[PDB]
């Protein structure tokens, strides 16, 4: 995966 | 009223992937239930030929945000990032699918 994570 | 064309419900990553990867505009997304994390909510979204997924958090104050910003419902989160970037490096701005 997720682009914003972490 | 109308209910929200963004919302898809349960389907697949990959499907998600299919179906935006045919869309011809940049920022084409939707909303859907990740099947990876139960409970949670994953933003997919259009960006050049490929098609990124964002996780939507949660912050210990319940509210929704991608990064830094807090909002009170998945609504506003979606609406605010139709005119600012989902991305911290590319400039993706929300737009809805053409169905």
């Amino acid at each position: 995966x997720y682009v914003n994570v972490x | 009223m109308k209910p929200h064309p963004w919302f898809f419900g349960k389907i697949p990553r990959a499907k998600a992937e299919e179906m935006l990867s045919k869309q011809r505009h940049d920022g084409a997304f939707l909303i859907r239930e990740s099947e990876s994390a139960p409970g949670d909510f994953s933003l997919s979204v259009k960006f050049g030929n490929d098609v990124q997924h964002f996780k939507v958090l949660r912050d210990g104050a319940g509210k929704y945000f991608l990064w830094v910003v807090k909002f009170n419902s998945l609504n506003e989160l979606v609406d605010y990032h139709r005119s600012t970037s989902v991305s911290r490096n590319q400039q993706i701005f929300l737009r809805d699918i053409e169905q």
